[PDB]
């Protein structure tokens, strides 16, 4: 009787985050994309990179790896962000270069986001 | 090379034209921004109406003949009467010659209605200017030639629709009263041909394409004609039986028969309801047998979206709603009717299970209408007994989630707190409750069935779901107060029973989450229930502290809202010492509350305290109230007796930002008991009030420190925002309590003054950048409350705050938002409770509050706005009260005309019709001071005017010359009539505004009728 | 497959704000009032493949008009916006759609009232019924809080793609790549400039 991306990838921590962009020409910074920011690690080249999302349309606001040469600065207003420099994002299309800040919902999730950027940088130098 | 087609001495190509064209609606990127600009410019371009012709013969192309038509639109809207006769008959001719050529070629015709609906909207708005006076015979024209041809009488229908629409659904804001009671009687007049021939069309018409037209012109008309065109003719008929077959002409013949339904019918006349009845019956049928009987699944039907069916089942519920809600009772006595009205509202049914909010809401109030028609009419309930029963299920099954239940399912199956309140289902839940309260309380014994049944299904699993769960805990929460104490007590109890055996049987981080919500939002409906049984709201309250343990912090943030909640209803229950109770139940909870609330959140600790002190405020033995709150206290004081000792001790322990937040921390607790004991707080902000200034002090001084070590960047940091979170937090508890003060000479006489001391001149003396906007706040309700006790600190406040503020947001619109409005608010309170402050201004201060209030009505921002508009009213109001004194005639030489002239520009210049009631108002007032004789001195210097003229003259003489050279494009006539009709209805509010908005729209065109400021006669 | 929305309201209802929240993700703060139209490509990814909307972001403001019923033109889809804070732009709401109607006679239109995220709203829940004669879809939205911000094109690509259950869907994310002294002036004063909204949840 006949009847009727990131699949590759291990996520190393999750956080909800709100993510900036510096634009120079105006000396302001502009939201890109508030959502979950993601470390995913690939299991066929053991890379780690960050991979956020807008909540929603799910659209791409960040995707680089977590490179050695990266480090997080503190931001003069704010005790629960971090501002970095980013010189291959391909959230946009092709890999521009950007300044970025993330901040989180507690001064706790931001510590913990460091240390987990750091355990990931370690992950991307072997 | 674009831009070639902006220099107008050449001669214009129009290759080139229609290549910018194309550019703009075709091209992308630069190019087509390039194109934008210059097709702006060209339009604009005030001598491009002179192409039109030009440009409608010779292009290929029918978006650059639209655009051309838009300039010829704003040339008859805004200067017909400019041009010379020989234009305005030339550029008749072209546009009817262009609608002619237009129709009379099928492909054109066919492939260009855009254009040609543009063509005929610009032919009405030659209508509107010369129509029927310079064209009597437009219409008996129009009527003859739609005999000629098929695609002239379609169009013909969309002009005279258009034209319908122009004069009697948009004419008011675009005509003056006069006009728009002209063209209203001209078309009234004429309507009885324009009707033959739409009803012939109707009757012998078989080109869809017209008969669309027709019906879509007749709905316009639907708006304002007599009855008797549509029941005294066999129009309705037509339209409930032959239109409605033909899908083609349904939606349009639904609309119209949705606005006849509308229409308030004679009710002593038999014909007329008998015809009501009959066009609804007959268009039901057609439903029935055409569309879809009354069991089919309109869910799904909708949820199909098969070609318009989601645009049908709207236009359906709106005609059924509409008529029914007019005219069921029509259906009611007649037993030969019954099955027709039953047979309407089962579609009604069937589209309220629909999901679409929107129309869910369209059908809710109708349902809404009914049920509250059946609560007080005699012998009616008992025809829809079975409607209401299914209408039951319906509501039980889709309730929305109330703003208490904190718990939702994300896009993951866990069960989480909410990001953000479900701010656009506050009002649906509402709605949903109110007709369920009818239903509960029309048959109380079927709603308790129907609930007691679902739940004994979601016990053994038969129907189990959160989704289920969930409406149904919701429904039984949202009927609280419709069933008799004894019912509601055997209800409830086998509610909670049933509730916890689910929570027993449903284990998971998720079920209990929704279970627990659930039976909160239930427990918390119920107060009536919880006071009679003490022993078990006291095992709620124990419960409810439990959950504030809780890591699943839905739960735990909704445990607080819940016993807050219980205590605004149930509190008189914790103040008093039940039986077989030692102690009444708040001395429980206080002594035990830095356990209860060791797991919260400091803003949830917070309304912990303010519930307590919603409890403490029942007690009325003044020693006994001033015992419970110094127990609560306790803690939130034992950390402020050690701040002080350090702080005062060592002025850098505040430097630490833990500190800083401990002290917040407690000001908040502060703040949260005061909100709810108020005027019974003072005993315990005595005990802080005189150290915690001193801490304002302080505080002030490592800010202004540190902005100048930092700069201004400073205020930026955590530091810094600490440090004036406990400023605004002081200023907070103290507004808080003086608000609710009962005793205002302990306010006076020990409040007041250590609090002037401690702001003013710091707010006064700090930099733009970090002056607190709560300061201006406070000293409102500080002049609110007593400021009529306290001359001389008024005095004080205006010298410290006025100046400095002003200076901040005197230079654009968008700075300093908050400090923008808390200023108006305080000018005004001042204004209202003190203005003898103002009198003791310098000169030169009360000219700067001239213009700060001037100011405030070119603002758009509606919170200053209106406070700008009745500072300017209050004071008008001060300076008369003061009668004929030098400081009053002394005003009005300096700053009558100012008044007059400011109010003027803002009623006039567009972009603040927002307040025109209130800048109408205040501009009446002013007039009727001169025209009352309550300027007691001249308003004009000796020698600009002969010697006693009077005030009157010269007033009529400064608008006529102020509104010559702001508006020269009015004749000295308009001017001359317009005031003369003004300044007559200085006492008739309704009128004046009238005149004033016939004004507004004169100043729009060119040879207005001055004759039309007579309207009022 | 790409379509043409234009979007019309009153000046000040936040129409270029929330069109710029869907390109970049800003929120924009000021309020510079759009001359004439400006034109955004605007592309959504749904399991019926990729949809593009061609946004012509009208203007409001009367005096910066421009072509007017000019942009509306071969539209296939429109959002008429007004704001909940002020009452007079949604007594335009009728001008507004009027306009659109006598161009675009047949075609999914949205009506938004945005800046729900204010507290002291005007225009009542209550009082917004007149998209109901007229087959509008509604929608409470904050360009600010990105309340319901994505329900409008969610439903009209719906509309316009024909299949209700169209939804959004995760682009997929390619693997990115492994890569001077101008990111150490850069930085500096990124980390001086302090970031904005301190005082949000996020
Ligand atoms: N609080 C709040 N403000 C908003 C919201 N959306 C927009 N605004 C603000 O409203 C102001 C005007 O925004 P704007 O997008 O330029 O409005 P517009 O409709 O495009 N005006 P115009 O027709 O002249 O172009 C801005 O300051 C913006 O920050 C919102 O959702 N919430
Ligand atoms: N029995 C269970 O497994 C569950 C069932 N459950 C979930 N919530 C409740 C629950 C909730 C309340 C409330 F008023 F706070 F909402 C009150 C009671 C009471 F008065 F009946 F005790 C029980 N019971 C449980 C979970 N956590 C604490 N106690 C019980
Ligand atoms: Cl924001
Ligand atoms: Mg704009």
């Amino acid at each position: 009787f006949e009847p009727v991306m990131e699949e590759d990838e291990e996520v190393l921590y999750k956080v909800r985050a709100k993510l900036f962009r510096f634009d120079a020409d105006a000396k302001e910074w502009k939201e890109r994309g508030t959502g979950d920011c993601k470390f995913l690690k690939n299991k066929k080249t053991n890379k780690v990179r960050i991979l956020m999302r807008r909540d929603k349309t799910l659209k791409i606001c960040a995707n680089h790896i977590i490179a050695p040469e990266y480090t997080l600065k503190p931001n003069v207003g704010s005790d629960r962000s971090w501002v970095y420099a980013c010189t291959a994002d391909i959230a946009e299309g092709e890999a521009e270069a950007f300044t970025f800040a993330i901040r989180f919902g507690s001064k706790e999730n931001a510590d913990k986001f460091k240390e987990e950027f750091e355990k990931a940088q370690e992950i991307n130098k072997k | 090379s674009m831009e070639g087609i902006l220099d107008f001495s050449n001669d214009l190509d129009i290759a080139l034209l229609d290549q910018v064209v194309s550019t703009f609606y075709q091209g992308s990127g630069v190019q087509q921004k390039q194109a934008q600009e210059i097709l702006t410019k060209f339009q604009d371009n005030p001598d491009a109406w002179q192409k039109a012709d030009q440009i409608l013969q010779f292009s290929t192309n029918p978006q650059s003949k639209f655009i051309a038509l838009s300039i010829l639109d704003k040339l008859i809207t805004r200067k017909w009467k400019l041009l010379p006769n020989d234009h305005r008959i030339g550029i008749r001719n072209f546009v009817v010659g262009m609608i002619i050529s237009m129709c009379q070629d099928d492909e054109v015709f066919k492939t260009q209605k855009n254009l040609i609906n543009k063509s005929d909207l610009t032919l009405v708005q030659i209508l509107k200017q010369e129509w029927p006076q310079n064209w009597p015979e437009f219409i008996p024209e129009l009527i003859g030639s739609s005999s000629s041809s098929v695609n002239v009488c379609e169009n013909n229908m969309i002009v005279l629709k258009l034209l319908s629409e122009e004069v009697f659904d948009f004419s008011a804001e675009q005509m003056t009263q006069a006009k728009a009671l002209h063209l209203k009687n001209s078309m009234s007049k004429e309507f009885e041909q324009i009707f033959k021939l739409c009803f012939q069309v109707l009757e012998q018409g078989s080109s869809s394409s017209l008969i669309v037209a027709t019906l879509e012109s007749l709905l316009r008309y639907l708006h304002w004609i007599p009855y008797r065109y549509i029941y005294e003719t066999n129009i309705l008929e037509l339209l409930s039986t032959k239109f409605m077959t033909s899908p083609d002409t349904r939606a349009i013949t639904l609309k119209c028969l949705t606005e006849v339904s509308n229409l308030k019918i004679p009710q002593d006349n038999d014909l007329i309801k008998r015809q009501t009845v009959l066009f609804f019956q007959n268009t039901l049928q057609q439903i029935a047998t055409s569309v879809m009987p009354v069991t089919a699944d309109l869910k799904a039907t909708y949820a199909n979206a098969n070609g318009n069916d989601q645009s049908f089942l709207q236009d359906l519920a709106m005609f059924l709603t509409t008529y029914l809600a007019r005219n069921r009772a029509l259906l009611e006595s007649d037993e030969s009717l019954r099955e027709l009205l039953l047979n309407a509202h089962q579609y009604l049914i069937q589209l309220s299970k629909i999901e679409e909010r929107e129309l869910f809401k369209t059908t809710l109030d109708y349902w809404h209408n009914l049920v509250a028609d059946l609560f007080y009419e005699p012998l009616k309930k008992h025809i829809y007994e079975e409607i209401c029963s299914q209408l039951r299920l319906v509501i039980i099954e889709n309730m929305v989630r109330p703003e208490e239940v904190l718990v939702v399912e994300n896009d993951e199956g866990e069960i989480v707190r909410e990001f953000v309140k479900e701010s656009d289902t506050i009002q649906l839940y509402k709605s949903e409750r109110e007709v369920l309260v009818y239903l509960t309380h029309l048959n109380v014994i079927d709603t308790e069935e129907i609930m007691i049944s679902k739940l004994a299904r979601q016990i053994d699993g038969s129907e189990w779901s959160w989704h289920n769960i969930n409406t149904l805990s919701w429904a039984i929460g949202s009927i609280s107060g419709t069933m008799s104490e004894d019912t509601e007590k055997r209800f409830v109890v086998t509610v909670i029973k049933d509730l916890l055996d689910l929570c027993v049987k449903k284990r998971g981080k998720d079920n209990k989450a929704v279970v627990a919500s659930d039976i909160m939002y239930v427990v918390g409906q119920y107060p009536r229930f919880l006071k009679a049984h003490w022993n078990f709201l006291r095992t709620v309250i124990l419960k409810l502290f439990e959950f504030m343990h809780e890591t699943h912090e839905g739960v735990q943030d909704m445990a607080c809202d819940t016993f807050i909640k219980i205590v605004q209803k149930c509190k008189y229950h914790f103040v008093i010492q039940q039986p077989r109770e030692s102690e009444p139940f708040i001395q429980t909870i206080i002594r035990d509350i830095q356990k209860t609330t060791a797991d919260l959140q400091p803003q949830q600790v917070h309304t912990f305290y303010k519930a307590c002190g919603i409890i403490i405020s029942e007690e009325r033995s003044v020693a006994e109230r001033n015992r419970l709150l110094s127990d609560l206290m306790q803690l939130p004081n034992m950390a402020w007796d050690t701040i002080v000792e350090q702080s005062t001790a060592n002025p850098t322990l505040l430097l630490d930002s833990e500190t800083v937040k401990i002290i917040a921390n407690i000001i908040k607790t502060n703040v949260a008991v005061c909100t709810s004991m108020g005027a019974d707080f003072y005993p315990q902000l005595g005990h802080i009030y005189y150290n915690m200034l001193q801490l304002y002090r302080a505080v002030s001084s490592m800010i202004s420190a540190q902005v100048a070590a930092e700069g201004l960047i400073a205020t930026k940091t955590p530091k810094v925002r600490g440090l004036r979170t406990i400023k605004k937090e002081i200023l907070k508890l103290v507004e808080t309590y003086i608000s609710k003060a009962r005793n205002l000479d302990d306010v006076v006489k020990v409040l007041v003054e250590p609090l002037l001391n401690a702001v003013l001149e710091d707010y006064m003396n700090n930099v733009p950048d970090a002056r607190d906007a709560e300061v201006l706040n406070c000293m409102t309700t500080v002049v609110e409350k007593v400021g009529h006790m306290i001359p001389q600190g008024v005095i004080l406040i205006l010298q410290s705050v006025f100046e400095c503020t002003l200076d901040m947001i005197n230079k654009d619109f968008t700075e300093y938002p908050e400090h923008r409005v808390e200023f108006y608010k305080l000018l005004k309170v001042i204004n209202e409770k003190s203005f003898a402050a103002f009198l003791e201004l310098p000169p030169a201060a009360f000219k700067l509050f001239v213009d700060a209030i001037c100011w405030a009505f070119k603002h758009n921002n509606r919170d200053v706005e209106v406070n700008g508009l009745q500072i300017a009213l209050d004071l008008v109001k001060n300076i008369e009260r003061m009668g004929n004194v030098p400081f009053a005639n002394e005003f009005h030489k300096n700053y009558f005309f100012i008044f007059v002239s400011e109010t003027f520009f803002v009623l006039t210049d567009s972009d603040h019709k927002s307040g025109f009631s209130k800048q109408a108002l205040l501009l009446m007032k002013l007039i009727s001071l001169v025209y009352d004789n309550k300027i007691s001195v001249p308003l004009y210097q000796e020698a600009e005017v002969p010697q006693g003229t009077s005030n009157q003259v010269y007033l009529s003489q400064y608008l006529a010359n102020m509104l010559s050279n702001a508006f020269p494009h009015l004749t000295s006539e308009q001017i001359a009539s317009f005031l003369s009709a003004l300044t007559k209805q200085c006492k008739d509010l309704v009128v004046f505004k009238g005149t004033l908005r016939d004004f507004l729209v004169q100043i729009k065109e060119v040879g207005g009728d001055p004759t039309d400021y007579l309207f009022a006669e | 497959v790409q379509f043409k929305l234009v979007l019309v309201g009153d000046g000040g209802t936040g129409k270029t704000t929330f069109v710029k929240r869907h390109l970049t993700g800003e929120f924009e703060k000021k309020y510079v009032a759009t001359l004439g139209v400006e034109v955004h490509p605007l592309v959504f990814h749904t399991n019926r493949g990729p949809i593009k909307f061609n946004v012509w972001d009208t203007a409001g403001q009367e005096k910066f008009g421009g072509l007017r019923d000019g942009y509306y033109i071969q539209a296939q889809c429109a959002i008429i916006m007004f704001d909940v804070t002020s009452r007079v732009t949604y007594k335009n709401v009728p001008n507004w759609h009027r306009d659109l109607v006598r161009v675009c006679e047949n075609i999914p239109i949205v009506l938004c009232g945005n800046k729900v995220d204010i507290k002291d709203r005007k225009v009542k829940a209550k009082s917004i019924v007149f998209h109901r004669k007229k087959n509008l879809q509604y929608y409470d939205i904050s360009a600010k809080s990105n309340y319901n911000f994505e329900k409008p094109f969610l439903w009209l690509a719906r509309k316009l793609i024909g299949d209700p259950n169209l939804e959004f869907v995760a682009m997929p994310a390619l693997a990115p790549p492994e890569v001077a002294a101008q990111y150490e002036h850069d930085l500096e004063v990124a980390q001086t400039t302090a970031l904005p909204d301190e005082d949000d949840d996020l």
